[PDB]
């Protein structure tokens, strides 16, 4: 009986101690995958906006170069 | 030791709290600079109230509490006004700019970069503290860091004080005064994410707030004062189990034990009375068996849904100022007899009682009549499920065209944490008709 | 404090954005020196939102004045106010555009572009806490259009977090006789679809309408059609600009308004055109109330912002809207729900002891932009004036990609509007 209240104290203090590690080990994968995701997006929208600026190069060289008939 | 430290997040947990803390300064004799004359010892004691309040050697009375928003006006108010000299600046905590109704910008884009340093105020709270009993939050369910940064913090609070009891006070959204489109969302998703770490919730409805308001006040459109003139009471009655004593108190904590049967099942539906104008309370004495009875009209209720139609797993009643023992008992044998009270049949008893002698306290220039006698019911009904089923009614119906669901995914979110939260709830709402189910 | 920098750029842009800072200007009781002479406090609380501070208490626009016409700058100069902006903030070419968008977007516009986006950063770099940019401009021009959309595109590269919202006029045959708007205006809405937020479309067509058949007005100069045009400016930003619950700044606005990217186009309205509250409230949901030439009744709303300004019963107000509602459950698509908020500010606006103002994100915007693309296709086809763009280096496939890209929001807004809770 005394070495099952020694378990039985270890079970409280371990699934404690359980609880919280997965809860630092949800949260700390959260806050990384959110930070991947919000960083891909703005990453995408840059890159857009970047084709935007190739367009414009190469539209303002078609002009120059009609500019020589 | 007992304390028990608060915490305000968002313009409804901090407007909520100032109504809260200027009730409890009215309850204990407290004036806005902290003082508090009839308190004798000086810089510190264990008295009733020093659960809620510290005392600087000055003979400061300092709520144990901290007000966060992620934009500074509404906590600017504080900072200036009646009750300025109440805190000490650090307790009250600003970002510049708000999570713009996103449950994502609270819990990530704008919330982390505040979270360590809530933290850190909050560490040096409970560092003044021989016992912490543990938190209260206070926050909505539809604003962006009511939502987002409230269930980031408790994450949090998990991690930095174990499973030391966190206790909530949630405001959940109504059509008349709500300000964004997107509130059933920020609500599922706080409530996956909170409901591991909290042990009690409860819920204010703003359309039962608004409605007894309208109805039991005569104010033809209430605003937030008129609605957190209201809550604070409920709240007080809620908490005036710690910050007094009496013989016949009967511990918060107790009644936990009771409304808690499983660590899901852990929203309790309260009910107030008597909410009465002055003009009506006078020459109008309502008698215990009055207040009582009033406790089990759906009216009066602070979530809409219907008891009626389901079954009770416990009910406490918190009586305060002139009640008696006697009149108590006569009162809900009436109840008993008259009135559908149906029970499942795993809690044979039952019904829950205690009485705080205190008398019932109302703000100046407030809509609330002086009462000498008043009472606040915490029942756990399977009807408050009702509440979530309507909430869970208007995600589905945004979420299957994705309708804003963009705002999200731009700040980092998936499609994936959506059906999560909202799996998380359907099996919430089969708990409560499992719970309610006769036994074999 | 939450700072927008204003942007006006072209005749258009120019005329509505000074009236717009003359009229807010009279709201916030400022003069055109820059000296509050006035007598609420409610009237300086947010007014950092617009103006920065100097000293000897002087309020100055957060404001950058740009045109591709040197003339526009010396009208505004010398127009009221026209001594309270920021000398520095004035930012001309010599050229001109001659309404040829790729001028605007593709040449003489990226040459003077750099020089806006220095005044802006300025201007950005002194923010406590920028929320976005608003730009007020015209889409048949040439400046306004096509150097507007190129500031959005280049702002938007160095500010992608902050919200970016256009004034965009409309074009309409009633106003201007121009041949070639309808190509400008396709040219910039491709742009505005992949790069603004939220953009109030401001019709010409409308604004005529109004003009002539409510008014009485038998001949509308610019004059008359921005007189309404001030009067909805100061409407729609009521909320950013006064103490308030709802919609306070330009993101939460954008929450409640914008429910799928793309789909960012309102249909303003504003009561009375020149009452009670039944009164003002059936008005603004009225298809002649509206400052874009749709009919609501054509097509069901996604959501709606709706303020009051004036001394009334909020009561009144909200049975009012729970009325209209009510009445007309089936233009409101029904898998939003809630999808209508109401404000209601004390202050009304000058001459007016109460008005009402509408936003509207509807589905029968696609009438608005079916008009334009049936102008569009009507030249396009035959290739006419096309010279002027391949002129400036463009290829006809970006005229196409802009062409397919305009019909794609219709079909979407159609999509939309005909999807069911089931
Ligand atoms: N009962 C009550 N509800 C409030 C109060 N203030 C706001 N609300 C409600 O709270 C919800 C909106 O969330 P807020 O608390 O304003 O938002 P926030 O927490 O500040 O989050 P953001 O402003 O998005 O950063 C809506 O349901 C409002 O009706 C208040 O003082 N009392
Ligand atoms: N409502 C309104 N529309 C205008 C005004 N000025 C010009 N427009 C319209 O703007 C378009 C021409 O653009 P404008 O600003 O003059 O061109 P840009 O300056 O070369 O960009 C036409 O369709 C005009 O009818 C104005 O003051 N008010
Ligand atoms: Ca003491
Ligand atoms: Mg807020
Ligand atoms: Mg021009």
């Amino acid at each position: 009986k005394r070495e099952h209240e020694r378990e039985v104290i270890q079970k409280a203090i371990e699934e404690n101690n359980n609880f919280i590690k997965m809860a630092k080990e949800k949260l700390a994968q959260k806050m990384e995958s959110n930070k991947e995701n919000r960083e891909a997006h703005l990453a995408a929208m840059l890159e857009r906006l970047q084709e935007k600026d190739k367009h414009a190069e190469e539209v303002r060289k078609n002009k120059e170069l009609k500019e020589e008939a | 030791m007992r304390e028990c430290i608060s915490i305000h997040v968002g313009q409804a947990g901090v407007q909520i709290g100032n109504a809260c803390w200027e009730l409890y300064c009215l309850e204990h004799g407290i004036q806005p600079d902290g003082q508090m004359p009839s308190d004798k010892t000086i810089g510190g004691g264990d008295d009733s109230f020093n659960t809620f309040f510290s005392e600087t050697g000055a003979g400061k009375h300092v709520p144990r509490a901290v007000f966060v928003d992620l934009e500074p006006t509404v906590i600017d108010e504080v900072r200036t006004g009646t009750y300025r000299q109440l805190f000490h600046p650090e307790q009250l905590i600003t970002g510049k700019e708000d999570a713009a109704n996103n449950y994502a910008r609270g819990h990530y884009t704008i919330g982390k970069e505040i979270i360590d340093l809530v933290l850190d105020r909050i560490r040096k709270l409970a560092d003044q503290c021989t016992g912490l009993q543990g938190f209260l939050v206070f926050h909505s369910f539809g604003g962006g860091t009511g939502s987002g940064f409230t269930s980031l913090l408790m994450e949090r609070l998990s991690v930095d004080y174990g499973k030391k009891s966190k206790l909530e006070f949630s405001i959940y959204p109504a059509p008349q005064v709500s300000t964004a489109v997107v509130e059933p969302y920020n609500s599922i998703l706080t409530t996956h994410t909170t409901l591991e770490h909290s042990d009690c919730a409860f819920m204010v409805d703003n359309e039962a707030i608004y409605d007894i308001c309208r109805r039991n006040l005569d104010i033809e459109r209430p605003t937030y004062t008129n609605l957190n003139r209201l809550i604070s009471q409920i709240v007080s009655s809620i908490t005036a189990s710690l910050r007094f004593d009496g013989a016949l108190n009967v511990d918060l904590t107790e009644f936990q034990t009771n409304l808690v049967p499983y660590p899901r099942i852990h929203f309790p539906l309260a009910t107030y009375a008597p909410v009465i104008s002055a003009e009506k309370a006078y020459h109008e004495q309502l008698s215990v068996a009055e207040i009582t009875n009033a406790c089990f009209e759906p009216a009066n209720q602070m979530v809409k849904c219907d008891p009626r139609h389901g079954k009770y797993m416990a009910c406490c009643l918190l009586y305060r100022g002139d009640v008696v023992p006697k009149d108590v008992n006569a009162a809900i044998a009436t109840i008993k007899t008259k009135r559908s009270i149906q029970f499942v049949d795993w809690c044979p008893t039952g019904f829950k009682v205690g009485i705080n002698y205190q008398p019932p306290t109302v703000v100046p220039g407030g809509d609330l009549a002086k009462v000498q006698r008043a009472v606040c019911m915490l029942s756990n009904t399977t009807a408050i499920a009702e509440a979530w089923a309507r909430l869970d009614h208007k995600f589905d119906l945004m979420y299957a065209k994705r309708a804003f669901v963009h705002w999200y995914v731009g700040e980092g979110m998936e499609e994936g944490e959506f059906s999560e939260a909202r799996e998380d709830m359907a099996a919430l709402e089969k708990d409560y008709e499992e719970v309610g189910v006769d036994s074999v | 404090m939450r700072e927008i920098v204003h942007i006006q750029a072209g005749q258009c842009g120019n005329q509505i954005g000074a009236k717009f800072w003359e009229v807010i200007s009279d709201e916030h009781g400022i003069d055109p020196t820059g000296s509050y002479h006035g007598d609420s406090d409610l009237q300086l609380e947010r007014i950092n939102v617009y103006y920065n501070e100097a000293a000897g208490n002087k309020y100055v626009p957060r404001a950058i004045l740009v045109d591709l016409e040197p003339g526009t700058m010396d009208s505004v100069r010398s127009g009221p106010f026209g001594q309270i902006f920021r000398p520095d903030n004035f930012v001309f070419g010599q050229s001109g555009a001659g309404n040829n968008w790729a001028k605007g977007h593709y040449t003489e516009g990226a040459e003077l572009v750099d020089s806006v986006l220095d005044v802006v950063r300025k201007e950005s770099e002194s923010c406590d806490c920028l929320q976005g940019f608003q730009l007020t401009h015209s889409l048949g021009g040439g400046t306004g259009s096509g150097m507007g959309t190129l500031l959005i595109s280049k702002i938007r590269e160095e500010y992608p977090d902050r919200i970016m919202n256009t004034f965009s006029v409309v074009p309409s045959p009633k106003v201007s006789d121009t041949v070639v708007e309808p190509y400008n205006a396709t040219l910039s809405v491709h742009q505005l679809v992949e790069n603004t937020d939220e953009t109030y479309c401001i019709d010409n067509e409308a604004l005529y309408d109004i003009c002539f058949r409510t008014l009485k007005l038998t001949t509308p100069t610019y004059g008359d059609l921005n007189h309404l045009v001030s009067a909805t400016m100061s409407g729609v930003t009521t909320c950013l600009r006064f103490p308030g619950q709802l919609n306070a700044d330009l993101r939460k606005l954008a929450v409640n308004m914008v429910p799928f990217p793309r789909l960012h186009f309102f249909m303003p309205g504003f009561a009375p055109l020149t009452l009670t509250v039944p009164e003002l409230t059936q008005q603004m949901f009225d298809a002649k109330n509206m400052m874009a030439a749709c009919d609501p009744r054509h097509g069901r709303y996604l959501t709606v912002a709706a303020v009051f300004r004036g001394r009334m019963s909020m009561k009144e107000v909200d049975e009012q809207m729970l009325n209209v509602q009510n009445k007309n459950s089936s233009y409101f698509v029904e898998w939003i729900p809630n999808n209508v908020k109401t404000a209601v500010c004390d202050i009304p606006p000058r001459g007016l002891k109460m008005s009402a103002t509408f936003i509207g994100n509807s589905t029968a915007i696609q009438e608005l932009f079916k008009r334009i693309s049936e102008q569009f296709t009507a030249m396009f086809r035959r290739k006419a004036f096309l010279h002027w763009y391949t002129g400036e280096g463009m290829d006809e496939m970006e005229f196409t990609e802009a062409e397919s890209n305009m019909n794609d929001l219709v079909s979407e807004y159609q999509q939309y509007q005909d999807a069911t809770a089931d």
